[PDB]
């Protein structure tokens, strides 16, 4: 959930 | 054996289509975010497009916004990437890359070629160099705006595509030699090779992972003589 906050 | 095998490209006139897709194997698919990373001739990485694990969430840099749609199929464990309206701009080696807090493995790049700000700026320092062997190699990286420590290091070998060196400002992916050293946070970052070895020409890129859009810095081309 890094990505998943990161990107959308 | 993890592999992503692109597909696809090829020469098109402005304005028409392509579908790439990227086949891949190795690794259980549906547990990462995916994304498409483009590179013009002589000219940087750019991240385009990425997509969520199970395909729910996309999410499209401006340049390609409204053109281009990501989607994936975990069912084939294919990802894909329709491009219409294709502009002479366009026209990129395109690559596919797991994406976690970097882009872990890329695809082997395939071409399109077509023919008939708030977002944090990284630049790199200096922009190419020569060495010899055996000599301390320092490279720099700027945010314009802090990115905490969330700054990644690729090095790609000319026609091949990038492999990721450190992410995090500091930590080695597995199996890069210990001669290779990040360090910095907030704004100022630097790569470093302890001793320069024959196989450590490449072109050696930055980006960010702080902010949507990921943005690269525009590399370090490094010769060895």
């Amino acid at each position: 959930s890094f990505i998943e906050d990161l990107l959308f | 054996e993890v592999q992503l095998l692109e597909s696809g490209g090829g020469l098109v006139q402005p304005g028409g289509s392509l579908r790439l897709s990227c086949a891949a194997s190795g690794f259980t698919f549906s547990s990462y975010a995916m994304s498409w990373v483009r590179q013009a001739p002589g000219k940087g990485l750019e991240w385009v497009s990425a997509i969520s694990r199970q395909g729910s969430k996309t999410a499209y840099a401006d340049s390609v916004k409204g053109r281009f749609t990501i989607s994936r199929d975990n069912s084939k464990n294919t990802l894909y990437l329709q491009m219409n309206s294709l502009r002479a701009e366009d026209t990129a080696v395109y690559y596919c890359a797991k994406t976690t807090t970097a882009f872990d493995y890329w695809g082997q790049g395939t071409l399109v070629t077509v023919s008939s700000s708030t977002d944090i700026q990284m630049t790199q320092s200096p922009s190419s160099l020569s060495a010899s062997v055996g000599d301390r190699v320092t490279i720099t990286c700027r945010a314009s705006q802090s990115i905490s420590s969330y700054l990644n290091w690729y090095q790609q070998k000319p026609g091949k595509a990038p492999k990721l060196l450190i992410y995090q400002a500091s930590a080695l992916q597995s199996g890069v030699p210990s001669r290779f050293s990040g360090s910095g946070s907030g704004t100022d970052f630097t790569l470093t090779i302890s001793s320069l070895q024959p196989e450590d020409f490449a072109t050696y890129y930055c980006q960010q992972s702080h902010r949507r859009p990921l943005t690269f810095g525009q590399g370090t081309k490094v010769e060895i003589k």
